């Protein structure tokens, strides 16, 4: 089926400290592979999946150094925004970023993402044409015009269409261990439970009160909902939907 | 592989 | 302030059977700002050694995390998750129901 990569980056400013806390978290087909964290001991892009270990110290200097840039970028930006909105001093603010790319089952580029939130509110976003911006509010217009009258979009486009695809095409080839080999739900009634599935997309029914899908810590997911009445399970990995009652 | 930002907001 | 109240679910990695080692999960979601304290309790006593996992956010920008620790379920004891977060005056405590 289809495939994706995403980096989630958060910077949080703090009263007193002149450097914000910074976390970046990498995801492949919706599953974590790399992470950086500013607070930590002495900080770098630790791997959070075993298949990423075959990348050699060399790849980590590259990425770890990249994360150094982003802190710089997020600090300055944190302070540009304070003025844009007349936020006075001593108060806690948050800037968030999302970027990455979708691939379809043929491995070609479906679409890129590059977007931003301030205080948890949409701020500015790259349109699906990788070439123009949607700005949420009047502050974001400043950013927009800076980014127009400076060609950022193409830079991101170049990362999105090229690099993003190239490396994901590769991570895929490096770790089908807990990726391409998807597993599927074991259901039962005690309310029917689906357990053990991957990916997390699933639907449940009763035929004659939704629990949200939830990590079980080991990489699989679970859901539930509560003779006539019978439960059906729908999933990416079922070679035919499941039907049951018992008890 | 993460992306690098250029121009600030 | 821009603030959102965390949703909480407490549950086991595996369906529980007496005296049979397992993991307990406390999944916390939909909250903002991202700072938060999560505790796991055995009979109102702070369980030692809890791993924090995730801390990223979902496409609606709101934050999620998973807390977890090792445990041998018994039916002589209570288990809960206790959360503290600027959006709530007093800590919230959700109790484990083994059928859920």
């Amino acid at each position: 089926g289809p495939h994706s990569m995403r980096y989630f980056e958060t910077a949080v400013s703090r009263p007193g400290l002149e450097e914000p806390r910074y976390i970046s978290v990498g995801y492949v087909d919706n599953k974590e592979f790399v992470r950086f964290d500013s607070d930590a001991e002495n900080p770098r892009y630790e791997p959070r999946a075993p298949w990423m270990e075959q990348e050699g110290p060399e790849y980590w200097e590259r990425e770890t150094q990249k994360a150094k840039g982003q802190e710089q970028w997020f600090r300055v930006s944190l302070r540009n925004l304070l003025g844009y909105y007349n936020q006075s001093a001593g108060g806690s603010h948050t800037l968030q970023q999302m970027s990455g790319c979708d691939l379809g089952s043929d491995w070609r580029l479906l679409r890129g993402y590059l977007q931003f939130a301030y205080e948890g509110r949409d701020y500015i976003a790259l349109n699906e044409d990788l070439k123009t911006w949607t700005a949420a509010d009047m502050a974001a217009q400043i950013t927009r015009r800076k980014w127009e009258q400076s060609g950022a979009a193409e830079h991101y486009k170049a990362y999105l269409e090229g690099e993003c695809v190239e490396w994901l095409h590769r991570y895929l080839k490096n770790g089908n261990a807990t990726l391409l080999r998807t597993d599927s739900p074991k259901a039962h009634v005690t309310r029917c439970w689906a357990l053990g599935f991957y990916p997390a997309d699933i639907t449940l029914t009763w035929q004659l009160e939704l629990v949200e899908t939830r990590p079980a810590g080991d990489g699989t997911f679970q859901k539930w909902a509560s003779q006539n009445y019978t439960c059906r399970v729908y999933h990416e990995g079922l070679p035919e939907p499941l039907t049951l009652r018992w008890e | 592989a993460s992306a690098e930002n250029m121009e600030t907001m | 302030m821009i603030q959102k109240t965390p949703q909480i679910q407490v549950y086991s990695r595996h369906p529980p059977e007496n005296g049979k080692p397992n993991i307990l999960n406390c999944y916390v979601t939909q909250f903002h700002p991202p700072h938060i304290e999560i505790q796991m309790l055995k009979n109102g006593k702070k369980i030692p050694k809890v791993e924090m996992s995730d801390m990223s956010f979902s496409k609606d920008w709101s934050f999620y995390i998973l807390a977890h620790t090792e445990f041998t379920p018994t039916e002589t004891d209570t288990y809960a998750c206790r959360v503290k977060h600027d959006s709530m005056a007093e800590p919230k405590t959700v109790y484990w129901d083994r059928d859920m």
